[PDB]
Protein backbone atom coordinates (compact mmCIF):
# COMPACT_ATOMS: atom_id res chain seq x y z
CA UNK A 1 0.00 0.00 0.00
CA UNK A 2 0.85 3.53 0.00
CA UNK A 3 2.91 5.44 2.31
CA UNK A 4 3.55 9.02 3.39
CA UNK A 5 5.57 11.20 5.80
CA UNK A 6 4.41 14.39 6.71
CA UNK A 7 5.82 17.12 8.80
CA UNK A 8 3.20 19.72 11.05
CA UNK A 9 4.05 23.12 12.45
CA UNK A 10 2.04 25.66 14.31
CA UNK A 11 3.40 29.15 15.74
CA UNK A 12 0.76 30.96 18.23
CA UNK A 13 2.11 34.45 18.80
CA UNK A 14 2.35 35.36 22.29
CA UNK A 15 1.57 39.35 22.80
CA UNK A 16 3.28 41.48 25.52
CA UNK A 17 6.29 39.07 25.86
CA UNK A 18 8.25 36.79 23.86
CA UNK A 19 8.56 34.68 21.14
CA UNK A 20 5.67 32.41 19.86
CA UNK A 21 4.61 28.97 21.46
CA UNK A 22 6.30 26.91 18.46
CA UNK A 23 5.11 22.86 18.07
CA UNK A 24 6.45 20.89 15.15
CA UNK A 25 5.51 17.20 14.66
CA UNK A 26 6.47 14.72 12.37
CA UNK A 27 4.61 11.54 10.62
CA UNK A 28 5.22 8.36 9.33
CA UNK A 29 1.26 7.53 7.52
CA UNK A 30 -0.46 7.70 11.01
CA UNK A 31 2.43 7.40 13.25
CA UNK A 32 4.12 10.22 14.84
CA UNK A 33 8.00 9.73 15.74
CA UNK A 34 9.16 12.87 16.05
CA UNK A 35 8.35 16.39 17.83
CA UNK A 36 9.55 19.59 19.05
CA UNK A 37 7.43 21.78 21.79
CA UNK A 38 9.39 25.42 22.27
CA UNK A 39 7.82 24.83 26.10
CA UNK A 40 9.42 21.86 26.71
CA UNK A 41 12.56 21.84 29.11
CA UNK A 42 14.95 19.93 26.53
CA UNK A 43 14.83 22.33 23.83
CA UNK A 44 15.67 19.47 21.19
CA UNK A 45 13.95 17.15 18.34
CA UNK A 46 12.31 14.37 20.51
CA UNK A 47 11.95 10.86 19.31
CA UNK A 48 8.41 9.50 19.70
CA UNK A 49 8.81 6.13 18.24
CA UNK A 50 11.34 3.61 19.48
CA UNK A 51 12.25 2.55 15.58
CA UNK A 52 13.73 6.37 15.58
CA UNK A 53 16.03 5.97 18.26
CA UNK A 54 18.43 4.10 15.63
CA UNK A 55 19.60 7.60 14.67
CA UNK A 56 22.81 8.75 16.13
CA UNK A 57 23.40 11.84 18.17
CA UNK A 58 24.13 13.85 14.48
CA UNK A 59 20.77 13.11 13.08
CA UNK A 60 19.27 15.02 16.42
CA UNK A 61 21.67 17.64 16.24
CA UNK A 62 20.38 18.42 12.60
CA UNK A 63 16.61 18.06 13.48
CA UNK A 64 17.20 20.07 16.25
CA UNK A 65 19.24 23.00 14.40
CA UNK A 66 16.81 22.73 11.32
CA UNK A 67 13.22 22.83 13.57
CA UNK A 68 14.83 25.64 15.55
CA UNK A 69 15.45 27.87 12.50
CA UNK A 70 11.45 26.98 11.35
CA UNK A 71 10.66 28.08 14.40
CA UNK A 72 12.31 31.65 13.70
CA UNK A 73 10.69 31.79 10.11
CA UNK A 74 7.61 31.25 11.71
CA UNK A 75 8.32 34.10 14.30
CA UNK A 76 9.59 36.79 11.39
CA UNK A 77 5.86 35.44 9.51
CA UNK A 78 3.99 36.30 12.11
CA UNK A 79 5.54 39.98 12.45
CA UNK A 80 5.00 40.13 8.36
CA UNK A 81 1.33 39.09 8.74
CA UNK A 82 0.61 41.48 11.48
CA UNK A 83 1.63 43.93 8.79
CA UNK A 84 0.06 42.63 5.76
CA UNK A 85 -3.65 42.87 7.27
CA UNK A 86 -2.43 46.07 9.13
CA UNK A 87 -3.58 44.32 12.71
CA UNK A 88 -2.51 45.27 15.88
CA UNK A 89 0.16 43.86 18.46
CA UNK A 90 -3.23 43.56 21.39
CA UNK A 91 -4.53 40.02 19.97
CA UNK A 92 -2.93 36.62 19.20
CA UNK A 93 -2.36 34.94 16.27
CA UNK A 94 -1.80 31.57 14.41
CA UNK A 95 0.84 30.35 11.61
CA UNK A 96 0.42 26.99 10.30
CA UNK A 97 2.63 25.14 7.65
CA UNK A 98 2.32 21.54 6.91
CA UNK A 99 4.83 19.44 4.05
CA UNK A 100 5.93 16.14 2.80
CA UNK A 101 5.54 13.13 0.33
CA UNK A 102 3.22 10.32 -0.55
CA UNK A 103 4.76 6.94 -2.40
CA UNK A 104 2.76 4.55 -3.75
CA UNK A 105 3.22 0.62 -2.92
CA UNK A 106 6.77 0.64 -4.90
CA UNK A 107 7.70 3.32 -2.38
CA UNK A 108 8.48 5.62 -5.44
CA UNK A 109 7.34 9.29 -5.69
CA UNK A 110 3.68 10.17 -6.13
CA UNK A 111 3.08 13.41 -4.69
CA UNK A 112 4.62 16.47 -2.77
CA UNK A 113 2.95 19.20 -0.34
CA UNK A 114 3.85 22.18 0.92
CA UNK A 115 0.95 24.59 1.98
CA UNK A 116 0.93 27.51 5.04
CA UNK A 117 -2.56 28.96 6.60
CA UNK A 118 -2.73 32.39 8.76
CA UNK A 119 -5.38 31.99 11.31
CA UNK A 120 -6.69 28.90 9.83
CA UNK A 121 -6.93 30.55 6.63
CA UNK A 122 -5.42 29.13 3.40
CA UNK A 123 -2.37 31.79 2.19
CA UNK A 124 -0.21 29.95 0.14
CA UNK A 125 0.09 26.69 -1.42
CA UNK A 126 2.42 24.87 -3.89
CA UNK A 127 0.15 23.68 -7.14
CA UNK A 128 0.67 19.50 -7.60
CA UNK A 129 3.82 20.62 -10.28
CA UNK A 130 5.71 21.52 -7.87
CA UNK A 131 6.60 24.42 -9.74
CA UNK A 132 3.89 27.16 -8.90
CA UNK A 133 2.11 28.86 -6.38
CA UNK A 134 -1.31 28.98 -5.26
CA UNK A 135 -2.01 32.76 -3.17
CA UNK A 136 -5.55 32.96 -1.73
CA UNK A 137 -5.46 37.10 -1.68
CA UNK A 138 -3.26 40.17 -2.26
CA UNK A 139 -1.02 39.67 0.96
CA UNK A 140 -0.13 35.82 -0.42
CA UNK A 141 0.51 37.17 -3.75
CA UNK A 142 3.00 39.78 -2.61
CA UNK A 143 4.42 36.20 -0.45
CA UNK A 144 3.80 34.13 -3.73
CA UNK A 145 6.47 37.38 -5.67
CA UNK A 146 8.93 36.98 -3.02
CA UNK A 147 9.49 33.12 -3.29
CA UNK A 148 9.26 32.87 -6.88
CA UNK A 149 12.49 35.76 -7.31
CA UNK A 150 14.04 33.03 -4.76
CA UNK A 151 13.02 29.97 -6.11
CA UNK A 152 11.32 28.33 -3.50
CA UNK A 153 9.38 25.70 -5.21
CA UNK A 154 12.75 24.44 -6.94
CA UNK A 155 14.56 24.19 -3.66
CA UNK A 156 10.81 22.48 -2.34
CA UNK A 157 10.37 20.25 -5.25
CA UNK A 158 14.19 19.06 -4.87
CA UNK A 159 13.85 18.02 -1.30
CA UNK A 160 10.37 16.60 -1.75
CA UNK A 161 10.92 14.52 -4.40
CA UNK A 162 14.47 13.65 -3.22
CA UNK A 163 15.77 13.91 0.53
CA UNK A 164 11.39 13.32 1.24
CA UNK A 165 11.46 9.91 -0.43
CA UNK A 166 14.94 8.50 0.52
CA UNK A 167 14.32 9.26 3.99
CA UNK A 168 11.11 8.14 4.20
CA UNK A 169 12.18 4.46 2.91
CA UNK A 170 15.00 4.62 5.41
CA UNK A 171 12.22 5.18 8.06
CA UNK A 172 9.69 2.37 6.86
CA UNK A 173 12.85 0.12 6.61
CA UNK A 174 14.12 0.78 9.94
CA UNK A 175 10.44 0.41 11.63
CA UNK A 176 9.14 -2.73 9.17
CA UNK A 177 8.20 -4.30 12.46
CA UNK A 178 5.42 -1.73 12.69
CA UNK A 179 5.47 0.10 10.48
CA UNK A 180 5.00 -2.28 7.59
CA UNK A 181 2.15 -4.23 9.43
CA UNK A 182 -1.13 -3.82 9.02
CA UNK A 183 -3.96 -4.31 11.86
CA UNK A 184 -7.03 -5.72 10.63
CA UNK A 185 -10.22 -3.99 12.10
CA UNK A 186 -11.63 -5.57 15.05
CA UNK A 187 -14.93 -5.66 14.63
CA UNK A 188 -18.64 -6.45 16.50
CA UNK A 189 -21.81 -5.11 16.72
CA UNK A 190 -24.52 -3.49 19.64
CA UNK A 191 -28.06 -2.75 19.97
CA UNK A 192 -30.20 -0.39 21.63
CA UNK A 193 -33.19 0.00 21.94
CA UNK A 194 -35.37 3.26 22.14
CA UNK A 195 -38.84 2.58 21.97
CA UNK A 196 -40.81 -0.43 21.35
CA UNK A 197 -40.72 0.14 17.56
CA UNK A 198 -37.22 1.42 17.11
CA UNK A 199 -33.86 0.09 17.87
CA UNK A 200 -29.89 0.97 16.61
CA UNK A 201 -27.36 -0.80 15.50
CA UNK A 202 -24.08 0.17 15.96
CA UNK A 203 -21.29 -1.45 13.92
CA UNK A 204 -17.43 -1.26 15.53
CA UNK A 205 -14.28 -1.16 14.43
CA UNK A 206 -11.15 -1.26 16.51
CA UNK A 207 -7.57 -1.84 16.86
CA UNK A 208 -6.44 -0.89 13.32
CA UNK A 209 -3.46 0.41 11.52
CA UNK A 210 -3.41 2.80 9.08
CA UNK A 211 -6.95 5.17 9.70
CA UNK A 212 -8.10 4.75 6.67
CA UNK A 213 -11.29 2.46 6.78
CA UNK A 214 -14.76 2.61 5.13
CA UNK A 215 -18.08 1.39 6.95
CA UNK A 216 -20.94 1.27 5.73
CA UNK A 217 -24.41 -0.42 5.89
CA UNK A 218 -26.78 -2.49 3.42
CA UNK A 219 -30.45 -2.67 4.15
CA UNK A 220 -31.81 -6.05 1.38
CA UNK A 221 -28.43 -6.08 0.22
CA UNK A 222 -28.94 -2.27 -1.37
CA UNK A 223 -26.44 0.53 0.55
CA UNK A 224 -28.19 2.87 3.29
CA UNK A 225 -27.51 6.08 4.16
CA UNK A 226 -30.29 7.50 5.53
CA UNK A 227 -30.91 7.14 9.30
CA UNK A 228 -27.15 6.37 9.80
CA UNK A 229 -24.42 8.05 11.77
CA UNK A 230 -20.57 7.58 10.67
CA UNK A 231 -18.68 8.78 13.49
CA UNK A 232 -14.91 10.38 12.84
CA UNK A 233 -12.08 8.09 12.88
CA UNK A 234 -10.49 8.31 16.38
CA UNK A 235 -7.19 7.57 17.89
CA UNK A 236 -6.96 4.72 20.03
CA UNK A 237 -4.22 5.93 22.31
CA UNK A 238 -1.99 2.45 21.77
CA UNK A 239 -1.14 3.46 18.05
CA UNK A 240 -4.50 1.84 16.54
CA UNK A 241 -7.73 4.19 15.28
CA UNK A 242 -11.35 3.36 16.20
CA UNK A 243 -14.73 3.65 14.18
CA UNK A 244 -18.45 3.46 14.21
CA UNK A 245 -20.96 3.41 12.03
CA UNK A 246 -24.67 3.20 13.28
CA UNK A 247 -27.84 2.44 11.91
CA UNK A 248 -32.03 3.03 13.16
CA UNK A 249 -34.20 0.21 12.18
CA UNK A 250 -37.39 -0.87 13.22
CA UNK A 251 -37.29 -3.16 15.98
CA UNK A 252 -37.76 -6.79 14.99
CA UNK A 253 -36.38 -6.11 10.84
CA UNK A 254 -32.61 -6.09 12.35
CA UNK A 255 -31.54 -9.23 9.88
CA UNK A 256 -31.80 -7.22 6.96
CA UNK A 257 -29.22 -4.89 7.88
CA UNK A 258 -25.68 -5.75 7.12
CA UNK A 259 -22.11 -3.78 8.13
CA UNK A 260 -19.38 -3.75 5.66
CA UNK A 261 -15.66 -2.89 6.52
CA UNK A 262 -13.52 -2.17 4.26
CA UNK A 263 -9.64 -1.97 5.52
CA UNK A 264 -6.06 -2.45 3.77
CA UNK A 265 -5.87 -5.60 6.57
CA UNK A 266 -8.92 -7.41 5.41
CA UNK A 267 -8.25 -9.09 2.11
CA UNK A 268 -11.68 -9.20 1.49
CA UNK A 269 -13.78 -6.80 2.76
CA UNK A 270 -15.94 -8.14 6.08
CA UNK A 271 -19.70 -8.26 6.78
CA UNK A 272 -21.21 -8.27 10.10
CA UNK A 273 -24.94 -9.36 10.69
CA UNK A 274 -27.30 -8.69 14.66
CA UNK B 1 -10.95 35.70 12.86
CA UNK B 2 -11.99 32.57 12.04
CA UNK B 3 -13.42 30.25 15.29
CA UNK B 4 -14.26 26.32 14.86
CA UNK B 5 -15.96 24.43 17.80
CA UNK B 6 -14.44 21.31 18.98
CA UNK B 7 -16.10 18.21 18.05
CA UNK B 8 -15.54 15.63 21.48
CA UNK B 9 -15.55 11.81 21.70
CA UNK B 10 -15.14 10.37 25.31
CA UNK B 11 -13.88 6.64 25.49
CA UNK B 12 -11.44 3.91 26.72
CA UNK B 13 -8.26 2.72 24.78
CA UNK B 14 -9.26 -0.75 25.15
CA UNK B 15 -11.96 -2.34 25.56
CA UNK B 16 -13.67 -1.63 29.06
CA UNK B 17 -14.26 -4.51 31.89
CA UNK B 18 -14.01 -3.62 35.68
CA UNK B 19 -11.53 -4.44 37.59
CA UNK B 20 -8.64 -4.08 34.45
CA UNK B 21 -6.35 -1.25 34.22
CA UNK B 22 -7.06 1.15 30.62
CA UNK B 23 -7.38 4.67 29.20
CA UNK B 24 -9.77 6.80 29.74
CA UNK B 25 -9.59 9.00 26.43
CA UNK B 26 -11.05 12.65 25.45
CA UNK B 27 -10.37 13.34 21.34
CA UNK B 28 -11.07 16.93 20.77
CA UNK B 29 -11.24 17.89 17.24
CA UNK B 30 -12.33 20.27 14.50
CA UNK B 31 -11.50 23.41 16.51
CA UNK B 32 -9.63 27.12 15.88
CA UNK B 33 -7.74 28.98 17.27
CA UNK B 34 -5.90 26.20 19.41
CA UNK B 35 -6.19 27.22 22.55
CA UNK B 36 -8.11 24.78 24.26
CA UNK B 37 -9.25 23.58 28.10
CA UNK B 38 -9.88 19.97 28.41
CA UNK B 39 -10.56 18.04 31.81
CA UNK B 40 -11.27 14.59 32.49
CA UNK B 41 -13.81 14.00 35.12
CA UNK B 42 -14.41 11.44 37.86
CA UNK B 43 -17.86 11.07 39.69
CA UNK B 44 -17.99 14.78 38.74
CA UNK B 45 -14.29 15.92 40.07
CA UNK B 46 -11.56 17.12 38.16
CA UNK B 47 -8.99 14.01 37.38
CA UNK B 48 -5.42 15.54 38.60
CA UNK B 49 -3.52 13.50 35.93
CA UNK B 50 -3.98 13.75 32.82
CA UNK B 51 -1.74 14.01 29.37
CA UNK B 52 -2.40 15.24 26.19
CA UNK B 53 -0.94 14.40 22.66
CA UNK B 54 1.44 17.01 20.85
CA UNK B 55 -0.80 19.26 18.86
CA UNK B 56 -1.23 18.85 15.03
CA UNK B 57 -4.14 19.57 12.63
CA UNK B 58 -6.10 18.08 9.74
CA UNK B 59 -6.19 18.95 5.79
CA UNK B 60 -8.71 21.93 6.88
CA UNK B 61 -6.50 23.62 9.59
CA UNK B 62 -8.29 22.80 11.99
CA UNK B 63 -6.89 21.40 15.57
CA UNK B 64 -7.27 17.76 17.00
CA UNK B 65 -6.07 16.99 20.55
CA UNK B 66 -6.32 13.34 22.54
CA UNK B 67 -6.57 13.66 26.50
CA UNK B 68 -6.02 10.60 28.52
CA UNK B 69 -5.93 9.29 31.83
CA UNK B 70 -5.01 5.82 33.50
CA UNK B 71 -8.15 4.35 35.27
CA UNK B 72 -9.84 0.77 36.41
CA UNK B 73 -12.91 1.27 35.72
CA UNK B 74 -16.18 0.48 37.82
CA UNK B 75 -19.54 -0.51 38.02
CA UNK B 76 -20.55 2.87 39.89
CA UNK B 77 -17.84 5.04 38.90
CA UNK B 78 -19.01 7.90 36.50
CA UNK B 79 -16.83 9.30 33.79
CA UNK B 80 -16.88 12.28 32.00
CA UNK B 81 -15.15 15.15 29.75
CA UNK B 82 -15.67 19.27 29.96
CA UNK B 83 -14.41 21.13 27.20
CA UNK B 84 -14.32 24.89 27.07
CA UNK B 85 -12.90 27.28 24.20
CA UNK B 86 -13.68 30.57 22.77
CA UNK B 87 -16.23 29.77 20.33
CA UNK B 88 -18.55 28.01 23.59
CA UNK B 89 -20.44 30.26 25.71
CA UNK B 90 -20.43 27.46 29.11
CA UNK B 91 -18.10 24.42 29.23
CA UNK B 92 -19.41 20.98 27.14
CA UNK B 93 -20.01 17.83 29.59
CA UNK B 94 -19.68 14.71 27.07
CA UNK B 95 -20.53 11.54 29.91
CA UNK B 96 -18.53 8.34 28.93
CA UNK B 97 -21.13 5.53 27.78
CA UNK B 98 -19.36 2.05 27.72
CA UNK B 99 -22.32 0.40 26.09
CA UNK B 100 -22.35 2.74 23.26
CA UNK C 1 13.68 14.03 7.59
CA UNK C 2 12.92 17.59 7.64
CA UNK C 3 13.60 20.30 5.54
CA UNK C 4 17.00 22.47 5.61
CA UNK C 5 15.35 25.75 4.79
CA UNK C 6 12.26 27.41 5.85
CA UNK C 7 11.23 30.15 3.93
CA UNK C 8 9.72 33.66 5.33
CA UNK C 9 6.58 35.22 4.03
Amino acid sequence: GSHSMRYFFTSVSRPGRGEPRFIAVGYVDDTQFVRFDSDAASQRMEPRAPWIEQEGPEYWDGETRKVKAHSQTHRVDLGTLRGYYNQSEAGSHTVQRMYGCDVGSDWRFLRGYHQYAYDGKDYIALKEDLRSWTAADMAAQTTKHKWEAAHVAEQLRAYLEGTCVEWLRRYLENGKETLQRTDAPKTHMTHHAVSDHEATLRCWALSFYPAEITLTWQRDGEDQTQDTELVETRPAGDGTFQKWVAVVVPSGQEQRYTCHVQHEGLPKPLTLRW
Amino acid sequence: MIQRTPKIQVYSRHPAENGKSNFLNCYVSGFHPSDIEVDLLKNGERIEKVEHSDLSFSKDWSFYLLYYTEFTPTEKDEYACRVNHVTLSQPKIVKWDRDM
Amino acid sequence: CINGVCWTV
